[PDB]
């Protein structure tokens, strides 16, 4: 009962809440399935691999076994857990189980982030099967399995809580990894023969269908294992398979029958073949006929046309009823039908009605337009499908590539519209190769060739690609006519982070769209440091102005929560952040928690509904997540009574997350510490306490000194300088030397101002000399840095004599001076 | 050093105590000097160590009789050759204490080293896969349940691959503690060489991977007859470019180029058969392009030469180049007849691999990004080279011996001729100019891929491959 | 310094600067940046804040309205001066002009002459304001009378040699003139109605624009020049696709540190000289043989292509190809 077990766990439990009459005889089942036998061998694993018990005052004993049991043999890492969380999410099963495990998955990563350090350094090895991609991937599948679905809020919610607590980390990979099962591909591996293989997996789809709820599909699916078993390749298929252990060998034994004479299929031939597959509204769907297209194309290719394999013309009372499985058996029926093509009228007639239907797909009403995106991913399943296979000619993989002459600029287009980013880049590859092939036989060039005939630029559509894929080098591989237009200028500009050209650009060109200059200007001006001028920007924006798009008011939003302007008064990101701070400064915690949440399940739903091909998609996200719960954790401990320890720990855990997000990029660094610092100056503003104002301003000057050495890193000037300003203004200096002076003197020397950060230190080396001998334990640190600093720097720019800067800087540093 | 780090340090002593012994096995002051000290130095450690130093000797003495038996016999065969019981490399079984040779052992600051992988037995079968003095390839069982292909190399010296190995370690740190290329992955591979005496050695080898030669311009089986059948095969093209070595540069050009149209590159479609998955597809021509980056500029700053298709390996798996045989370095190979004349290897072949933007894309910009981390770190790389150069045994300037084998104190003054060029390319000083990263990368680019360069070098360079 | 970047964040960040100086300096450095529809924007939103309003806010708003053309923003201060006489230009009603005029020359001049007068150095903007006055005195008799190709043309002439003669002045002094002068230009073609001399207005425009981002690429200053390209775009109907102005914007890129772009705007500019005609035409003999060597010497600098296709392809031709 090991295989079904974690089905009948996952369905008793909901159950218990109902009603307490079903809730007696749902406990005293699920007592008797998990404590009575927990000292029995075979159910000890699958107990163990075991979704954790709800916490309630029901699942107290039942969940003190499981713990116990689970526990055995050691306890678990913060590695383990994970693994232990994607060895149960082996099992399938409904997304409001996983809840509990969401739950103590988030647990187990807030309380240690050093650990999550290990695994990151141990995963730089092999970035591909790091255990981080992993996770984060199997959280985001099982949202898109949460939606249209019962639980769905409290599913996202907890996603969300746990994506915030691992942030935007560098995952040194460029592509996600779809799950793929290991004993699936060991299974098709053990098939030499073609037609076995394809024995195993329309066996594999049945036997997983004879499961679901529907009667009809059951009772077609029984029949077409009958039949299947039946034939010369049912029987090969067992006694090739019959080795390995297999749950489906032991469910189809009752269905294979020992029978002298081989069921034999039909092989009636019609008078005249290709009359059905001929006509063009057979290829080419309408807008929402999609279910019913796939269906008559896969029984047209099953009405007397080809099909050699046995197994096939046995499949079509279950491509009637269900759709999956026609475009899942569509590209093997194609495959078939080619193979034992003669004098290549099959090639023909197919290649053109592909073309035709990807032709339609691209036209953009019309006669045939606007083809549903499920038609065009079926149709992409099987150029995908028939490019892997080997053509009867024993050639090479470029000319397995054509199986069906094709113009891969169409179809790579197609895939670029259907979000296969890597699969367009392919056939964008591949339509070039074949090009350049006909043209010897007889990029710009290329390009204006492909615009002529085709209508589709290539060098553009290389540069669509690129720019979705999200590696930053090979955008500015792309090249051609198109740097000279302003919005390509813009879009380099933004990317090297050359924020003045970008403002001027943007301000200059007037063709671009209205609000996409505006969204420019703001971004600009935001990244510039420069707060009041975008303020004041914003108001006059609003004269002579209709109602704003939701672009305006999203980034008025950010510029009010960023530059603390509170008088202000579906919601998004930024509207649910500026709300959670205000409800935080008026108390009124219960509107705070439920705005957060709110935002977190958009987030996540917003993340759903892509198509999650490159992992750079992911890191906005990522970082928005980490400042929602970044901000809830902060919400609990201003809520009650706050006590310095705490606010040493939430800021020691703040350099922990912060260390972890070494090698982010800044653009998804900043957001995090932006809402640090505005949630630090609320608690200034509203602490109430002369002892413990000093502590939130110690804090602050920390944060502030960080956020200009992270700004100084990815050499931007503006926010540095900035931050020593809010310094100036919450830091009074009567001593006249403090540790954030020396970064002020790091920040000036960066701006390329050696007099200012030269005067700066040269005044802080003499008030530090005059002020005492270093004895001060404190001040020791500072006083050398300041001293080798300023020799480095008087070194290099040559304003002291060798000797004077070695003896009276260098060598003083070295005098003056646990870890 | 050798008591706290015995496995680190042993191999080198024993090597320096037993230059000479490969003579002994078969049948100037300072080197005495040397072998008496080294000898001080191994009786100090088996004083601490005996079984140790018994066992390490025991194995270098039965890797060098392995090295010296001749297999013209089975040269042709490929299949593998059962190694003659006479051997003692056969009868070794059980050896505990010592630690496979060619493994990296990560550096314990505590020196107990306790659980380390250890020689348990050696396969019976030694394989021959082609060589200049067929070198022989054989499997090591470990105390784990794990089989390690090692090298063993004969008549060669491999001090000079395994000091290249160390600076590209070295480099390795370097662009790792950068974070613009630790972001990238960008890595020099590199492997553990052992030498064992002056003219014997044992080396790590790299399974998984085809040298690019041998996957292109293979007679039976190659990418170029594969694909594009109706184009000059390579023995065409090897003998036209041979018999217009006589002749004048004008000739050479207009000879090269006809090769060069009718030859066509074909190397793209390596990661193209490999990996169906384009995301596999995608990662791995990334990877391939950053690697051929990072190899190119590292070859340059230090001047590597004789990088012919035989010279470098490509892992199948993981789709990034390998060099080997770095005896030639330091821009020696331009002192040499028929000199070469471009930084690093970037013929059409690997140019077409990269994709479709060529250069134009992800290399460009790699290579800048190596560049600044090389000059960043100028100080640092020149300390090091200049520790390396100044080596009694390094023997790295070139001599007509090694010019005629290339192609079928003056010492002082072109090593100091040698530092001042690496400073002039560290500081980016080129031709005299002042250089950016990007002008300096963008200078050797078209010095590496102009067919003017390409046409004057030795056929057997394989410009057109 | 002219280091206007750094001056607007840190007018941006200081506010214990008084209010007057901070909302002055962030004016003219937005201004001085080329940034002009930001800086009628910045303009509208100040006026919130009614409640102070000094002179110089009058002063600044009058000179962005008569620079950015607005045209509807309504003792007499200089810039309100010269607002109001390209108010009467445009309404035609000359004799308010000509007092606009008599009066801001009369102030301007009474205010140079109540100070001490020490130094050279004080006489500079008032020497500045008293040209760009002059120059509008004399494009009044132009615009009252009919216009004339050879009138224009002279008074052109007038203004290059006059320009010539402040070859060694500031450009913070040049650049006034510089701009009154292209606004004059603008208002001369929109209130012309005739399509012959037309073309001739927007030629010496052209000329005006190409020798401001010449000016202004000598001063180092990068903003102006790709204002002036980009209203030589608007004013020029790219046809031909072979133009003077189009070598200025390549050389204005190359100054932006943008190489790429410009050796892409040079390259394709070679072509279509190369496709439309074999050198024949007078006219595109200079413009093509100073593309050809411009983009010789940008290759041979930035190290793009090898010593023999510089010289085959570019020098040599440039020299082949090619009254003073
Ligand atoms: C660390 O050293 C090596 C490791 C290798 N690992 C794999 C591999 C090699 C290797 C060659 C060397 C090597 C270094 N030196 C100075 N000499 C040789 C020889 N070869 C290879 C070849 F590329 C050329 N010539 C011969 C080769 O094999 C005998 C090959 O085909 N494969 C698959
Ligand atoms: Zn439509």
């Amino acid at each position: 009962l090991e295989n079904h077990l974690h089905v009948i766990v996952g369905t008793l439990i909901p159950l218990v809440y109902e009603q307490v009459e079903v809730q007696k005889q749902v406990l005293d089942l699920l007592k008797y399935l998990v404590i009575d036998n927990k000292d029995n061998e075979n159910l000890y694993i699958t107990i163990k691999l075991l979704d954790p018990f709800p916490d309630h005052v029901v699942f107290k004993d039942l969940r003190i076994t499981q713990q116990k049991i689970k526990y055995s043999r050691g306890p678990f890492s913060l590695l383990e857990e994970i693994n232990h969380f994607l060895s149960v999410s082996v099992y399938d099963a409904l997304p409001l189980t996983r809840l509990e495990g969401l739950k103590d998955l988030r647990r187990q990563l807030e309380l240690h982030k050093d650990q999550m350090v290990d695994i990151m350094r141990a995963s730089q090895d092999n970035p591909q099967d790091g255990i981080m991609v992993k996770l984060v991937v199997n959280l985001l599948q099982l949202s898109k399995m949460a939606i249209n679905h019962t639980g769905e809020k409290e599913v996202l919610e907890a996603v969300g809580s746990c994506l915030g607590e691992v942030g935007p980390i560098d995952f040194s990979t460029i592509a996600i990894q779809h799950s793929k099962d290991a004993s699936y591909t060991k299974a098709l591996k053990l098939f030499e023969d073609k037609e076995l293989q394809w024995t195993f997996i329309m066996l594999t789809y049945l036997n997983n269908t004879l499961v679901e709820d529907c009667v009809k599909v059951r009772s077609a699916a029984v029949t077409c294992l009958k039949n299947i078993l039946a034939t010369k390749t049912g029987h090969s298929f067992w006694e090739i398979y019959k080795m390995t252990t297999d749950p489906m060998l032991a469910y189809l034994q009752p269905f294979r029958t020992s029978r002298k004479k081989f069921l034999e299929v039909p092989r009636f031939d019609k008078e005249n073949p290709f009359e059905g597959l001929d006509d063009i509204n057979l290829w080419i769907p309408l807008s929402e006929n999609h279910d019913i297209w796939i269906k008559t194309l896969t029984c047209a290719f099953l009405d007397s046309g080809g099909t050699k394999c046995e197994i096939l013309q046995l499949l079509k009372p279950m491509c009637e009823v269900k759709t999956d499985f026609c475009q899942t058996v569509l590209p093997y029926l194609i495959h078939d039908i080619l193979l034992q093509d003669t004098n290549e009228s099959w090639r023909n007639l197919l290649s053109t009605h592909v073309q035709g239907f990807f032709t339609s797909c691209l036209r953009h009403h019309f006669f045939r337009c606007c083809l549903d995106k499920k038609s065009q991913r079926t149709m992409l399943a099987v150029v995908d499908y028939m490019r892997r296979q080997k053509r009867p000619s024993s050639g090479t993989i470029f000319n397995d590539a054509f199986w069906l002459d094709l113009n891969y600029l169409e179809v790579a287009k197609v895939a670029q519209s259907c979000a296969a980013h890597f699969t367009a880049l392919l056939y964008a590859e591949i339509y070039a190769d074949k090009k350049s092939m006909d043209d010897q036989e007889k990029i710009s060039s290329l390009s204006e060739k492909s615009k002529e005939e085709t209508g589709i630029s290539l060098q553009d559509l290389l540069l669509e690609i690129y720019r979705s894929i999200g590696e930053p080098d090979s955008l500015y591989g792309c090249g051609g006519g198109k740097m000279l237009q302003p919005i390509t200028r813009l879009r380099t500009y933004e990317h090297e982070a050359m924020w003045g050209k970008a403002l001027v650009t943007y301000d200059l060109e007037t063709a671009i769209p209205s609000s996409t200059r505006q969204a420019g200007i703001i971004q600009a001006l935001q990244n510039l440091g420069l707060c009041h001028i975008l303020s004041v920007y914003l108001k006059g924006l609003d004269y002579e102005n209709k109602d704003w798009c939701p672009e305006l008011e999203e980034l008025h939003y950010q510029a009010a929560w960023r530059n603390m302007q509170w008088d202000h008064c579906g919601t998004s990101y930024h509207e649910s952040l500026y709300n959670a701070l205000q409800s935080l400064r008026d108390r009124e915690f219960s509107t705070f928690y439920e705005s957060l949440k709110y935002a977190r399940v958009k987030e996540v739903e917003e993340m759903c509904k892509r198509s999650l091909e490159s992992v750079y998609s992911l890191y906005p996200t990522l970082s928005r997540l980490q400042a929602i719960g970044e901000l809830e954790s902060i919400g609990e401990l201003f809520s009650r009574s706050v006590t310095h320890r705490q606010l040493s720990e939430v800021y020691i855990k703040w350099q922990k997350h912060s260390q972890l997000l070494k090698d982010s990029d800044f653009s998804f660094q900043e957001p995090i510490m932006a809402l640090r610092t505005v949630i630090l100056e609320i608690l200034m503003e509203k602490e109430m306490d002369n002892s413990q104002r000093e502590c939130i301003k110690d804090i602050l000057t920390k944060h502030l000194v960080e956020l200009s050495i992270l700004a100084r890193t990815f050499k931007n000037t503006q926010l540095p300088e900035r931050a020593i300003f809010q310094i100036k203004q919450y830091n009074s200096v009567s001593c006249g030397v403090s540790e954030w002076q020396l970064e002020e003197a790091q920040v000036f020397w960066a701006k390329k101002e050696q007099s200012l950060a030269l005067s700066i230190l040269k005044q802080m080396i003499k008030k530090l000399d005059a002020s005492c001998a270093a004895n001060n334990p404190s001040l020791k640190l500072t006083y050398t840095e300041c001293l080798r600093v300023c020799g480095n720097w008087l070194a290099e720019t040559c304003l002291e004599n060798p000797a004077v800067i070695m003896q009276t800087y260098l060598e003083k540093a070295v005098e003056v001076a646990s870890d | 050093i050798s008591m706290d780090h015995p496995h680190h340090t042993l191999f080198i002593i024993l090597a320096l105590a037993n230059a000479n012994r490969d003579e002994f096995l078969t049948k100037s002051q300072l080197d005495e000097d040397r072998t008496e000290a080294a000898n001080r130095i191994i009786c100090t450690i088996r004083s601490r160590r005996p079984q140790m130093v018994r066992s390490v000797e025991a194995l270098c003495d039965a890797y060098i009789i392995l090295a010296n038996l001749d297999a013209t016999q089975w040269k042709t065969q490929r299949k593998g050759i059962n190694i003659p019981a006479d051997q003692p490399i056969t009868k070794l079984k059980n050896l505990e204490d010592v630690v496979v040779p060619t493994m990296e052992i990560k550096v314990d600051h505590t020196g107990e080293y306790g659980n380390l992988v250890t020689i348990q037995s050696f396969k019976a079968e030694f394989r021959l896969a082609g060589g200049v003095n067929l070198p022989k390839i054989i499997d090591c069982v470990g105390s784990d349940g794990k089989e390690r292909r090692q090298l063993v190399k004969g008549r060669d010296d491999l001090r000079q691959d395994a000091v290249m190995q160390q600076v590209f370690q070295m480099c390795n740190t370097l662009l790792q503690r950068n974070t613009e290329t630790r972001k990238r992955k960008l890595t020099i591979c590199t492997y553990k060489v052992v030498p064992l005496s002056q003219r014997s050695g044992v080396l790590e080898w790299c399974t998984g991977t085809v040298p690019i030669g041998e996957f292109l311009v293979n007679n039976e089986d190659g990418a170029h007859k594969r694909y594009r059948p109706n184009d000059f095969s390579a023995f065409q093209c090897q003998k036209k470019m041979m018999e217009v070595q006589k002749k004048s540069f004008e000739e050479k050009y207009e000879v090269f180029m006809d090769v060069c149209q009718n030859f066509q590159p074909v190397f793209r479609y390596f990661c193209m058969e490999k990996f169906l998955d384009p995301a596999i597809w995608f990662e791995k021509r990334l990877a391939y392009t950053r690697s051929v980056a990072t190899s190119s500029i590292v070859g340059y700053i230090l001047g590597l030469g004789d990088r012919h298709v035989q010279n470098i390996l490509i892992n199948e798996q993981s789709a990034e180049l390998v060099h080997i045989d770095l005896g030639v370095a330091f821009e020696q190979g331009k002192i040499l007849p028929t000199p070469e004349t471009v930084p690093f290897r970037l013929t059409r072949d690997i140019v077409d691999g990269m994709g479709i933007t060529g250069v134009e894309g992800v290399f460009r910009r790699c290579c800048e990004k190596t560049m600044e981390v090389m000059r960043n770190s100028q100080e640092t790389l020149l300390t090091i080279v200049e520790v390396l150069l100044y080596d009694p045994l390094f023997d790295w300037t070139m001599n007509p011996l090694k010019a005629l084998y290339l192609q079928q104190q003056s010492f002082n003054k072109v090593a100091e001729r040698v530092l001042m060029r690496l400073q002039e390319k560290l500081k980016g000083v080129e031709e005299g100019t002042v250089l950016s990263v990007g002008g300096q990368v963008n200078l050797l680019i078209q010095q590496a891929i102009d067919p003017k360069n390409l046409s004057r070098l030795f056929p057997g360079w394989k410009a057109w491959v």
